[PDB]
Parts: C-alpha cells; structure tokens; sequence
RNA sequence: UGUAACGGUACAAGCUGUAAACAAAGG
RNA sequence: UAGAUUUAUAUAAACGGCAAAAAAAAAAAAAAA
RNA sequence: UGGGAGCGAAGAUAAUCUAAUAUGUAGCUCCGUUCAUGGAAAUCAAAAGAGCUUUCACUGAUUGUAUUUAUGAAACGUGAAAAAAAAAAAA
RNA sequence: CGGCGAGAAGGGAAGUGUGUUUCAAAGAA
RNA sequence: UGGUUCGAAAAAAAAAUAAAAAAAAAGA
RNA sequence: AGGUAUGCAGUAAAA
C-alpha cells in the first residue's frame, strides 16, 4: 500500500554460482576466497579480511552465516547477550545487506574488552534457533586466526551412535562368555569414526560422552547394563584392573528401550552445552530492566480503553454496558488470582 | 576502420581481463602477508622470515604483472575520453563520435558566464 | 480501514526515506514508462577527490582529468595528494563489498597497488602545466603551495619552473614567515635542483632574516624550529648570524612557556640542526649544549606524559618516537665532548633510548642508524634485546638508507665489534653488517657530505686504535679515502 | 527487456550495440561507451540446463 | 492565548510532581 | 484475534464489508500512531518524534454533532552533544517520548546507534547513524568536527575533502557578504582623508571653538584599512526576538476579545487551500 | 577559502600514510622511481592474441629522463 | 515512557501525561543524598538525563551496565588478591 | 517512448532529415 | 543487420535526505498527502 | 483501478430539520494490480471439534446497527475452487 | 498376558465457580 | 539607430534560441 | 540622473 517498514522485509534463494566457461573472466570473474564474492576488479579493491581489526583493536571477532528476515538492531543486541557470556563485549556491529539496509549481509563483528574472553568465545559455534533459520554462526578470531568448531554437534552425535554401539557390544559380549574382567572387556569394544565410519579402538566416545570409564558405568542407564564388582589416569588403570563386569539379566524389549533411552539422554546432555543460559553468574536484573530486555523481542497489549473504539457501529453499541461490566469481572476474577498467588 | 579499431580494442581487452584477475588476487595475498608480519612485532620468527620470502616473491609477481598491463591499460580506454578530432563540431568527416556531457561538482559549483572563445 | 498486521504496521515517509530494493515490491515482467528506458544515461567518474575525477583512479578506469579547469588551491591539494605517498585504495569504489575497505588502515605497504607511480607521469607534466598557468591568479600561501607541490610532486619541466621561480621572486616581499617555510621545504634533499636557483634561495633567506629582525614577537616557536631546520638543512645555509638570531628567539624571547606546548618533534628536528651547525652558535656546558638542553627537556615531558598515560593514538606515538629517536641522536654528538652522566643531558638521552627501545618497530631506517649511534656514543643500553632488534632490522633495510645513516652505522658498527661482551646473536649478526655497511659507504663516498665523512674518518680511526682485528685493511683504505675526499671538498 | 541493459566489455557499465558491416561483408558489434568490439556470445553447449519447472509441469 | 510562555510554571499539587518513585523489585 | 498490540482487534475479525465501511469519525480519542499504522510524517522524519506525530480526534457533542480536527505534536528545539558525531547538534526538534528513549538507551549516541528502524521511527535518525558509523571507519574526518549533515549524503561520503573544501568556501562567502551589508548600513561614516570637514551651520553665539582634528588614522595606510572595517562593522541597534533558548522567552497568540473580522468566514490553510505561498512546506 | 582550510586538507592528506617499514629492501635498487627498459613488452608482445621487427621496438608511455637505457 | 490515556488537547496540540516519570539507574560514584556506589536507585529522569549521567554520577540500569559493573568488581578483586 | 518546429519531396491530413526514397556489382 | 538521421520537448536521479533552479554551508526554517 | 493508503465535502433521503443514510463517495496527493494483496494461530470454538491466507454459493437480508428515513458481501457453520508450507549447518 | 511411565514454556485467551479447553505474543517459496 | 551584453534584476525562464555542441595542446 | 569604442578584476571622491 505504502513505502515499506523494517516490519516488511523479503529475500530470495541465492542461486549456486557456476562458471559455465572457465576461460570466460568477463562473464564468469573468479570468486574472491576473502568477501565469497565475484571479484570486480574495476571497481573493487582487494580486501585482505583483517581490515576490522584495525577498526576494533585486536580483541575481535567475525561472526558468518547471521540470517535474513531481521534487523541489524535486533541482530546485535541478540549477539551482545550471546556474547556476553564470555566477558565484557565492547562492542558489537552488524554488516546491512547491500540491497537492504534493514537487514544484514551476514556477516558481524563482535570487540571484547579482554584477550582471554574473545579467546574463550571463539571456540564454539553458535547454533541459532528455527526463528532465526536454524544458522550455525562461524566464529573468526582477527587476532589469532582461530576458528569455530563448526563440525562439533555432529561429531558428538556420532560419538553418541558409538556409545550406545559400545553398550550393545559389552553386552553382547557378557551373555557370550559370561562375566569378564574389565580390562580385557574393555579391549573388545570398537567404535566408528566421523564422518567415513573407520574402526577404532573405542576410548574417545567414552570421554567425550562421560569422561571415563567408570562414569560410564556409574551413569544411567548403562548401570541398569552392567555392574561393575571387586574381585586420575593411575587411578582409574589400577582399579580397573581389579574388577569384573557382570550383566545385568535383560530382555530384548527392556534393553532396546534402555539403549533408546540412553540415545535421548546424551543428546540432552549434547543440547544443553550449546544453550547454556545467559544469566549464568550474573546479578538480578530490575522488573523494569527486564521489561526493557523484553521489548526488543514482543510489544505489550495495546490498552483496552483504546482498544474499545475498535468496535464498530455497524454492528456494535461502542461503549456497552455489558460489555464494560465484563471487562470489570474479569478484570476483578483477575486481581483475585493474584491476590491468591500473593497469599 | 573503426571496426578494425573495435577488433583490435576487444582483443587487448580479453587479455587485461586475466592480467587483473591475477593482479587482484597477488594483491589480497600480499595484504593478509602484511597484516600477518604486523600483527606479530617485535618478536622475530622463522614463521616471520617465511612470510617475508613469500611477500618478496609475491611483489616480484605483481610488478611484472603491472608492467605488462600498463600498455594494455592505455590501449583499451582510448575512446572512453573525448578526442576533439572526432566530434561533429570539429568536423564534417564521416565517422564521428560523440561524448555526453558529464556532472563535475567543482564546476557545477563555480559561477561562469557562457563565454566560448576559443 | 484495515487494521496493521505484524509484517505491515511500520511505514516509511513516501519521499524521505531509506531505499530498500530488496524488500520494494516490483514486478519486473513489465514495463515501466517511468523509468524512460529510451533514455539513455550518462555516465559518470566513478571517483571524485576535491570535486574533480581522481587521478589515482585514472590508469585503471581512465576518463578525462580536467586538469586545465582546476584553480590553484585545488592544484596544490592534488599535487600534495600524489605526492605524499599515494595510494589507489583511496579512491572510491562502484557498490562495494560491505566488508570495510583497505583505506581504513593507516599502515603504509611495500607495494605499490593497482599501478606504478610512474604510470602518472603525463598527468604529473600536465599538472605542472596548469600549475604554471595558474601561478599568476593565487594568493600568497596558495602560490607557496603550489611551489612545494610542484617541487615534492617531481614537476621538473624546465619553463615552468622558470614561470613559477618569477612569480615567487615577485611575490616574496608580500609572504609572512609560515609562507617561507613552506617555500623552503621545496629545498629539501632529494628534491630537483631546478628549483634550487642560487639568487632565488638568497633571497628568501635574506626575506626570513628581515621578517625575524623585525617581527621576531609574532613568531611561533615552531616555526623557529621549522625555520632553523630548514636553513642548516634545507638552504644549505653558513649564516652564522640567522641561526644564532632563531636560537636567541628560541631560548631567551620568553618563549618557555610555548616551547612545552610545541610539538616534540619539531624540537627534536631543531636540536638536530644546532648540532649540526654547532660551531656557529659556539661563536662570539657550551651555549650548544644549553640550547640543546632547552629543547630537550620538553621531550622528556612528553615522553613522561605518555608514560604516566600507559587508529589515533598510533600517528602522535610514532612521531614521538621520532623525535625521542632523532633528540637521542642530537644530544650524541655534543657528549662526545663531554664524557659524563651529565645532570640533564645523559638522562634525557637514556630516557629516548628507552622510549626507542619499547617502539623499535615504529624506527625508519634512518631513525635505526641514529638510536644505534646514539646507544654506542653513550656506551650504554636501554635493554638486552635492543642491539640485537636493530641490527636485525638495520640489515634488513640496508639499502633506503643515505650517506649520514650509513656513517652513523659504520661508527656504531665500529664501537660495537670492541665489545668482549656481546650476545651470541649479536656476535652472528656483526660482521656481515659490517661487510655490507662498509660495501656500500665504499660505493657512496662520492655522494657523501662533509659530516658524513669526518664521521667515517673518525669511525676508521676508532676502528684502527681498538678493531685492528675486523677488516683491518678495508679501514686504513676508508681513512685514507675519507681524508683526500675532504681534502678535497675543504678546497672546493 | 527493458528493465535489463547490455554491459560494455571494457567499462563493464550501461551501453548500447550497433551492428556495422565491413567490406567482407563480415558483420562487427560496437558498443557506444569504449567502441569495443563485443566478444562472441556464450555457446548454447556451455548455456544449457535442464528446466525442471516444465518436467513439473 | 496572547502570552504563551516557553516555560510555564510548575504546579505544586500535580500528580506529575508527587507520583511515587515505584519499586525496583515486585516481589518484595 | 492477533495483533492484540496493534489497533483493530475489534475490526480483525468483523468481515470485509464492515472493515471497509469503518467511519473514522467513529474514533473520538486519537490512536498512537505506531499502533493505528500510519506513515510517518515529513516533520517527524527531519526530527526525532519517536512515538509521536501529527494525529487527528473527534469531537462530538450531547447534540451528536460530529467534527473531526487534525492536531500537532508537540515538539521542542533543543541541542546535543555528541561524542560519536565529534560536534554539538544545535536545534534537533525533540519529542518527549523520543527523550524518554534517549533515556532509556543511555543518552543520544546510544539512542541513534542501538535503536531499530521501526522504533526510531526517524529517516534523520537513521542518516545520522550512517554518519556515525563513517566516521568509525574514518576517524581522521571525525576529527575536523564539522556539522554532521556535511557528510548526510552519500556523495559528500565519497568526496570528503570536497565536502570540507565546499562547506568553508560557502562559509567565507556568506561571512563576506554579510560583512559587506554590514559596512554599507553601519553608522559610523569616515570621509575622505582630503576633506574631512563636512558642511556645518553657523555655530551659535559662545559655543567654544572646536579643535583641530586629530588625523592618527593617515600614518600609515594599512592603519586606515584597518579604521575603515572596524567602523563599518559597527550596528545601529540590536533587536529581540522570540527564542525558545532563552529561559523567559515567550511567543504570541491573538487578540483579547476573540473576534474577528465581520463577516468573513476565514479558510484555513490546508493542502488544497494557499497550499504552497511564500514557501514549500 | 581560508588559508587554515588549504593546510588542514593537506596535513590531512600528508598524514594519512605514516607508520613503520614493514617489508625488507637490503639493496638499494633516487627519490624518483626508474623504469628498465628491458623489461618493457614488445610491439609484438602488447599485439599478440591471447593464449591458455616488432620485435625489438617498445612503445612507453613514460619518462625518458627516467628510463634506464644504454643510449638516448 | 509517556502514556497515550487521556490526554490533554489544547491550542490544537496534544500532549500526553507521563504517569510513572522514574527510572532505575546504577550509582558509578557517591552522591550526597542519593546512595554508594554499585546501588540501584529510582530517580526522575530529568535527574538523569541532565545531573547524574552528564556529570558521569549514574548511569541508566541496563543489564549491559550492570553486568559491566559486576565483572570489573570481580576483576578489581582478583587484581588485589594477585598482587597481594 | 510519444509529439511537434523547420527544411526536402507533386510548395502535402502522405513520405522524409541537409545523404531529406533509396546502397544491395569493393582489399 | 549498407549508410545517414537537424531542432524543441528546462533530466548528474541506470539515483537517493526533504526543500527554489531534477539534489541549495551549519542555523534561522515551519510539513497529514 | 468502485483494488490499497492519507485527508475529506455538499446537492439528495429523512417529505422542514438532527443523527444515520448518501459515504468513508466526489475532488486532491500517493501505490501500480496474481511475479500482487496479504499469511502458516499467544486463532476460532464449545466441553464435540476445525486447522495459514485467498475466491465462489448457501446459511440470510437471518442475528445485528440505525430507532421518523435506512443500512447490513456479520460470526460460527455448510457445499465447492485452489492447495504449501519453509530447498536451506558448511562444502 | 503390555505398569509407576520420554525435557510441554508457568505465559495468553475462554463467565468472573477454570476442576476444564485451546494457543505460545519468535522464522522463509 | 536600437536590441543583445554589464547594471537595475529577476528560474519573474517568451518551446524549437544563444558569447551557450565535452570544458586548452591550441600544432603557433 | 544608467553604461561609448584594448578588456577582465578592484578602492575612494564627485555638475
């Protein structure tokens, strides 16, 4: 109808770049491995990708992959109290896309106060939720070059397929030869690599998923498996080589189940990790202060008084004394559950 | 004539393309060579003296890389700019070009009268 | 009415507005008489610096320059703009990447992008051209520009400096002081001798000593300095008299107050010419060594200041850097006759030494070979790993440096090897320095001035007394040399 | 057509194409921005692509 | 209104001058 | 329904027929503007108004006479200080929702920096923010403090030199021209230097003789250059004025007793009445 | 304009290229740059097609004074 | 915040009554009269906007601020123990 | 794009642009 | 698509603050389109 | 543009006149029409259920608003048309 | 011959008797 | 002899007009 | 008491 807002906003599928004739520069240019986009060389200049930190000194970061469908604004104050997990965040800034200042690029840039925090928050990827289209943020250290670890969810997605193998596998193993000791068990299980699936000695998924052995015993469901009996690193050798796994006796159903059951459990355990919580060691925050942080997301019911003059002649007395007087009793039923609550 | 010219044009123009190309991406190379040896001072490394090597190599690159464009350069952007020779005004020959006027603001700011005398 | 939705409550004005492409909606299925497609457009520069075309835009885009439509002042602006250092990131882009661009550092580059600086020589003689055209209709400190545009710029057709030399001598009688030093900075080394026309130079010094006899009130205390470098250094100047004059204004005019305010490297630059033209104001501690202690102490301040303090912040500490680099360097010379931790002059010197010791990287090459001369005058050092750091370093950028750097290093090189105690790295690093420095002092003792080479004799005679060991006959060679080249120079 | 404009070769900006004729007969296009000439069309080999929304359909 | 002054006097007995500071936290 | 925080949610879900034949003049308090949906106003798009702009209400009586009435914001002239901007931001046209904001953010900088376009609800607003955000990239331009609308265009961005050299030129050139007003109205007049003496009357009876006059003004001719524009920058008086930066500053309304002119029925102006007399908006 | 406005624009553009030596020149290889003529392309070399007595004649735009040739 | 309940039309202008005119803010010094450092006070926000924040007394109470506040506390009280 | 002014053409509600109704047979 | 093809139709918008003269130093300076 | 946005009348009906109707119509300014509008429920409903949005017919000139004139493609629902949700962690 | 159960927001709406029903003010062609 | 042109003084614009055609390397 | 014959800037005085 008219000019549009920031409420409006649109994009389109990016269509996968070929160069149809490789030779043919003018109308197939190279991509540019820094900006991934083709190189112009008339009316371009070469971009080294470390021009930020001359800009945000060398505490920073490049963040890749923001989505589409959101405001700058709104984008870098969601990455402030992302990032804020960390340490003190400086600044944060938020690239607007070339056709839409509204909207981003992609690409933003995120000034700590402290090495050490940018350093700590440079480790792992961000995974963004289904509103913000599911993107998984790669991270960029300007000061050390260290990246994100952009593969860990489904690295540990195929550790815990290796963990719930490994359980089948000891218990296979009890009902063949009956009890073993732990450390010749232990040497029976295999697990598979990631990606290509290789055989490998199984004694990574174990301390990726648990840490050790015997919290992998001492863990559910895997002690409703498996009973570890008497007869650090030193520790855990020496006490395991004086034990004996005995099973615990199971049907196929229950232990189907309970391999399922464990499944789901580890990936809990993989998902809080990755949505730890931003007021994690931080002070209250005023009821004001989190109307504030609430506004930036939803906007409060408009006032009813106003809302009323919405009621059309056509087929509405405006101002009815029904009406009102229901407004008034729920209003009242209302103020008397939180009195309830309050006592 | 002036399709012998727009062969000769085209021709020169397929090579400049390739020559930039690679002129671009020496370039970017050697700006990430810089920041990386910047970024690192004062300490003195084995990982330094590399980087300086490969920047060396690199400049020799780009050098030889301009030296070849600049004829190119010249040859290519020949009718971009006016030539009084070719202009209706100067001359009734055929083949004329012609150029639409531009927008320069340090002039479009000064205050002249329309004065042509020569 | 139709009542907002969540995509569509928010509007923008129907002319003031943002333009959002992307999000507008179109139909590009049809066509639209609006936008007058059999119209055609022009085109235009793609780069505009000071309101006309970019000439480091030029060799890659090209287009017209309209340098025969640009006034002085904006001739002045061009000419300094292609002559300081120019670089084809400063021009402006065509919808570029949203990523920052290059121009954003303020780091300098060992490569030249996008073209040659000599690919502007047509327009460099086309400038001048207009330059000399335009001389006759600018005032008294745009003319001053363009002459010191032109001369750092590299303007050296031979009628238009002639042009430019008239309109200057013209105008001389009408400039201030400021507009002096600017026309003396087009005499500095390096710059073509064109413009160096012995009557020319005279009169400009003789218009300076007119303006400081007879409004020596008026004059800043950095342009004092700026006036003293450039007339032992820029006029190549005996005037005694003049100098003494600038150093009286510069100590005894009530100037303190404005010698803590003025900037520490004009200072240090003004040091450096009282210790090169020493003699002449030890003429009817030493007064030499009182003025250099006056100039000094407010550098020292400086370097207190950014002590206690510890993009901006980087130019104003490599200009003190500079100056703590080339003050240490001046102070040297005067301890040589002194041999002492002199109350103010010693410190002052450790202090420099300690500020280039924590800004090494910051050193140009020139500045390398003064801390090194410096350091080994003094017989002292700020830290463990300062000789190592800038020999290192001094290697590395042998060949920008000029006859002075390389007697500074060679006297420094000289005093080093007599050391017993050195560090194994800086014993490694020694003698293929001091085959290299004395490789190229040997290759440019013609070139050399008379400073550079009593410096050099002084270094093979040191040499001789204590390094009979290093090189031995290489250095009877360099004295032997060094005192026909003065011999023959004190006859010139 | 007309929301969409051909590219000079040299200036890579807005132009317009005119066809001349040499002695030969032999027929050259000339764009208006750099009088370059302009190169030879992509071949139809190196264009072609499926059209999955006909297959669709 | 002939005078429209910029500043106009504040009143005493305005709930705009006397409106409670509020609290920082509800719950206590 | 949805959008319980826009207007309308009677509306949202009556049908097509009803939405269609809404009567505004139903509506007699005015809606915010953010939630009734409107377009933002060209004054509230030069200022910052944030929440509010101009609005229109009904009034109706016991008689059920309707009358619509268009009202303006109120609004106030008042100068910042901005750190990012490097230069004071004299007579910004200010809003007390859009200085609650201010507040709320953490003060101006903060205010154009972090807000969303949709709440800034400011084409200026945002331009400023452009400027800001050149002048992080550029900070060797920050540094000449020039008034931030210098840099308001995308050209000027692009040319900053010329845009510093075109603004100071302009400068000088108002500065001499009204220099030169100044000179031709001032009230001090200096004859020449050859004929100093003006016609006179008979002096009355007794008057005591005048001494000769003292020319200290003809030693030198740059001294008599310098006299000259000195006395020409004199003024014969200075005049007050309304000005909402003074604290006791005050404006004007209309006559006493209300009346007007007999028998004229006065038209306001409007878009189709006197729309474009003696200037644009 | 002012003549404050002149020099603000050119310190402004004088100082936006300052820092320190990164790169290495250990030879001297004349504040002036110098072209060598041998390295120039040919007639024959600037007229060749593209690939994956015109010879021995160079067509430079440039200065003579700073070419480095055995005679002019 | 201004409430748009109510509100007062004269002069063909509107103004809107501002029922709650205090913000919260954080004490970055000790102000006489008004509480320590580190204390989370209800002020008017003119006391804000025109005293406390241009004298660099307070600042508005946004998690930012107060998060800011809390780790450079921390950050304090670690230096004393490192150089203790 | 569309239209028009002058000019040429049967001094025209047609055609047409100072090359103003026609080049198609060139190293 | 063999060439040629005057003049008017106030156009730096193939483009971006608004606002006279298709885009005018800051401020004065004001807006439902 | 009887489509959408802003402002917004009187002649005419009310047998004068007011509301309401005319009508959110005309004029004025701005979008530029299926590659569009809009839109995948903090929805509607009853204690059973439906399942973004959109078009047609019926329910029905019903329940409504106006209370002298008239206005009213109401809501739920029923029968049809069309049918869609979301390629998408990098490569 | 099926067993104490698979992370469902503590928020919105619905009669004011909410024990019950429904939804999540947060996303693409 | 006037208009044009500078001033008054004007986009307060006489459609098909000009000291008014891309604006100095101009080749004396 | 508009501008007169090498022509552009530019200050003062005045039958």
């Amino acid at each position: 109808a008219c000019r549009p807002g920031a409420t409006r906003m649109k994009w389109y599928f990016q269509k996968p770049y070929v160069r149809r004739v490789k030779s043919d520069f003018f109308r197939f240019p190279l991509l540019s491995q820094v900006t991934k986009q083709k190189i112009d060389w008339q009316y371009h200049h070469p971009r080294s990708g470390y021009e930020a930190a001359c800009i945000f000194g060398p505490n920073t970061l490049e963040v890749t992959n923001l989505p589409m469908g959101k405001t700058c604004e709104y984008l870098q104050e969601r990455l402030w109290r992302f990032f804020g997990k960390f340490g003190i965040v400086e600044q944060v800034r938020v690239l607007p896309h070339e056709r839409d200042p509204y909207q981003t690029c992609g690409t933003a840039y995120v000034c700590f106060r402290s090495r050490m925090a940018s350093l700590r928050a440079v480790r792992l990827p961000v995974h963004l939720p289904a509103s913000l289209h599911n993107r998984v943020l790669h991270l960029r250290h300007l000061g050390t070059d260290r990246t994100s670890d952009d593969l860990f969810y489904f690295r540990r997605q195929q550790a815990i397929s290796n963990l719930v193998a490994i359980a089948q596998q000891l218990y296979a193993y009890l009902e063949e030869r009956g009890p073993l000791p732990a450390h010749r068990a232990l040497r029976l299980l295999f697990e598979r690599s990631y990606p290509r699936l290789a055989w490998r000695q199984a004694g990574f998924s174990v301390r990726t998923c648990c840490g050790s052995w015997l919290g992998f015993f001492s863990r559910s469901p895997f002690n409703e498996l498996f009973y570890l009996a008497r007869e650090t690193d030193r520790e855990e050798n020496a006490m395991l080589e004086k034990m004996v796994i005995f099973p615990h006796l199971l049907s196929r159903e229950k232990l189907q189940a309970l391999l399922l059951r464990a499944g789901r459990l580890l990936q809990m355990d993989l998902q809080n990790e990755l949505s730890v919580h931003w007021r994690t060691d931080r002070p209250p925050l005023p009821d004001w202060t989190q109307k504030q942080i609430q506004l930036w997301q939803h906007q409060d019911p408009l006032p009813e008084e106003l809302q009323i003059w919405s009621r059309t002649k056509d087929y509405y007395k405006i101002h009815e004394e029904r009406f009102l007087f229901k407004l008034k009793l729920k209003k009242e039923r209302a103020q008397a559950k939180q009195e309830m609550k309050q006592q | 004539q002036q399709c012998l010219r727009a062969k000769d044009i085209l021709a020169k123009q397929q090579k400049r393309e390739a020559l930039e190309t690679r002129r671009f991406q020496l370039e970017e190379k050697m700006l990430q060579l810089e920041h990386r040896i910047r970024r690192m001072e004062p300490a003195q490394s084995l990982q330094k003296e590399a980087w300086q090597a490969t920047l060396d190599r690199y400049r020799s690159d780009h050098e030889d890389i301009l030296i070849q464009l600049h004829p190119l350069r010249k040859e290519t952007t020949q009718l971009l700019a006016p030539d009084w020779r070719y202009e209706r005004k100067y001359s009734d020959l055929p083949g004329p070009i012609r150029w639409k006027k531009q927008y320069i603001p340090a002039l479009e700011d000064q205050y002249r009268k329309p004065i042509r005398f020569h | 009415y139709t009542p907002p939705s969540k995509r569509t409550w928010s509007k923008q004005h129907n002319k003031i507005f943002t333009p959002r492409p992307l999000s507008e909606r179109f139909s590009p299925h049809k066509l639209h008489p609006e936008f007058e497609w059999w119209r055609e457009r022009t085109v235009q520069p793609s780069a505009l610096f000071m309101g006309f075309p970019d000439l480091l835009a030029l060799p890659l885009r090209g287009g017209s320059a309209y340098i025969h439509e640009m006034d002085a002042a904006t001739l002045a602006v061009v000419l300094a703009s292609l002559a300081h250092s120019p670089s084809a990131y400063s021009v402006s882009e065509r919808r570029p990447p949203p990523s920052p661009s290059p121009a954003v550092s303020l780091s300098s580059s060992s490569f030249s992008p996008t073209h040659l600086p000599q690919h502007l020589d047509s327009l460099l003689a086309l400038l001048g051209r207009q330059a000399a055209a335009t001389a006759a209709h600018a005032p008294d400190s745009t003319l001053a520009f363009l002459f010191r545009g032109c001369a750092e710029a590299g303007v050296v057709e031979k009628n238009v400096v002639c042009t430019l030399l008239g309109r200057v001598e013209q105008r001389l009688p009408c400039m201030q002081l400021p507009e002096c030093l600017v026309l003396l900075d087009a005499l500095r080394p390096g710059l073509p001798e064109v413009y160096r026309h012995p009557r020319f130079v005279a009169r400009l010094v003789a218009h300076a000593g007119l303006l400081l006899q007879f409004r020596g009130a008026e004059s800043e205390a950095e342009d004092l300095c700026d006036l003293a470098f450039s007339l032992v250094f820029a006029a190549n100047c005996r005037d005694a008299a003049l100098l003494q004059t600038t150093a009286l204004l510069l100590v005894h005019g009530k100037r303190m107050q404005s010698l803590n305010e003025t900037a520490p490297l004009a200072l240090a630059r003004a040091m450096e010419a009282f210790a090169a033209c020493r003699d002449a104001v030890n003429a009817p501690l030493s007064p030499s060594g009182w003025l250099l202690l006056s100039l000094l102490s407010p550098v020292v301040q400086a370097l207190h200041r950014a002590e206690k303090g510890r993009r901006g912040a980087s130019r104003e500490s490599h200009a003190l850097t500079e100056a703590a680099a080339r003050a240490a360097a001046a102070v040297a010379e005067e301890t040589q006759t002194l041999k002492n931790r002199e109350s103010s002059l010693f410190r002052g010197l450790l202090r420099c030494l300690e500020r280039v010791d924590d800004h090494r990287e910051s050193l140009s090459p020139g500045s390398m070979c003064k801390v090194l001369f410096a350091a080994t005058v003094a017989r002292a050092a700020p830290s463990r790993d300062f000789f190592p750091d800038v020999l290192k370093r001094l290697g590395d950028q042998l060949g920008a440096c000029t006859p002075e750097d390389l007697s500074r290093a060679l006297f420094a090189l000289v005093k080093l090897s007599s050391v017993s105690g050195l560090d194994p790295r800086c014993q490694d690093l020694l003698p293929p320095l001091l085959g290299t420095v004395l490789q190229a002092v040997e290759s440019s003792l013609p070139v050399a001035d008379v400073a550079s080479l009593a410096r050099l004799h002084s270094a093979a005679v040191s040499a001789l007394i204590s390094s009979s060991e290093t090189k031995k006959e290489e250095m009877k060679q360099l004295a032997e040399e060094t005192s026909r080249l003065m011999h023959a120079r004190l006859e010139e | 057509i007309t929301n969409v404009a051909l590219l000079d070769p040299v200036v890579k900006r807005p132009t317009r194409v005119k066809r001349r004729f040499m002695m030969n007969g032999e027929c050259v296009r000339i764009s208006k921005l750099s009088g370059s000439a302009m190169p030879e069309p992509v071949s139809t080999s190196a264009l072609r692509q499926p059209n999955l929304y006909q297959e669709y359909l | 209104s002939r005078y429209q002054p910029f500043k106009t006097a504040s009143e005493r007995e305005s709930p705009f001058t006397e409106a409670e500071p509020a609290t920082n936290f509800a719950s206590p | 329904p949805k959008n319980l925080n826009l207007w309308g949610k009677y509306l949202r879900l009556v049908g097509r027929g009803a939405r269609r034949g809404f009567k505004k003049w139903q509506v007699i308090p005015p809606i915010p503007v953010k939630a009734y949906g409107r377009e933002p106003s060209a004054a509230s798009q030069t200022g910052l108004y944030h929440d509010e702009d101009f609005n229109y209400h009904t009034k109706r009586t016991f008689s059920m006479r309707r009358t619509r009435r268009k009202i303006k914001p109120n609004v106030f002239r008042r100068t910042f200080t901005s750190s990012l901007l490097n230069v004071t931001i004299p007579n910004v046209r200010v809003t007390t929702s859009a200085l609650h904001a201010m507040d709320d953010m953490g003060g101006f900088d903060a205010y154009i920096l972090r807000t969303p376009p949709q709440e800034l609800r400011s084409h200026m607003g945002e331009r400023m923010r452009q400027v800001m955000y050149y002048y992080q990239d550029q900070p060797a331009i920050r540094d000449w403090g020039l008034p931030w609308k210098v840099f308001l265009k995308v050209a000027s961005r692009r040319d900053p030199f010329y845009a510093c050299y075109r603004h100071n030129l302009r400068k000088q050139q108002y500065e001499a021209d009204l220099r030169s007003r100044v000179r031709s109205f001032s009230p001090y007049y200096l004859p020449s230097g050859h004929q100093p003496h003006a016609e006179r009357q008979v002096f009355h009876e007794g008057a005591g003789e005048s001494p000769p006059l003292n020319l200290w003004w003809r030693e030198n001719r740059e001294l008599e250059e310098a006299f000259r524009r000195r006395l020409g920058e004199a003024k014969c008086f200075e005049r007050a004025f309304a000005d909402s930066s003074e604290p006791l500053g005050y404006t004007k309304g209309r006559c006493r007793g209300g009346g007007g002119k007999s028998g004229r029925s006065v038209r306001r102006r409007s878009k189709t009445h006197k729309y474009r007399e003696n200037r644009a908006f | 304009v002012l003549p404050e406005t002149i020099r603000l624009l050119i310190e402004t553009r004088k100082a936006a290229t300052a820092g320190g030596p990164v790169g290495r020149q250990p030879l001297p290889k004349r504040r002036f740059p110098i072209t060598e003529a041998l390295r120039l392309p040919t007639v024959a070399e600037v007229n060749a097609p593209w690939e994956p007595r015109l010879d021995k004649v160079v067509l430079h735009s440039g200065d003579i004074s700073r070419l480095r040739v055995d005679a002019t | 915040a201004i409430s748009h309940l109510n509100p007062s039309i004269s002069k063909g202008k509107v103004h809107y009554r501002v029922p709650n005119p205090y913000i919260p803010v954080l004490l970055l010094q000790a102000v006489p009269g008004l509480g320590k450092r580190g204390e989370l006070k209800q002020v008017r926000r003119g006391t804000l906007r025109l005293f406390l924040a241009p004298k660099g007394l307070a600042v508005v109470a946004s998690w930012q601020n107060i998060d800011a506040f809390y780790l450079a506390e921390k950050e304090e009280e670690e230096r004393r123990r490192r150089a203790q």
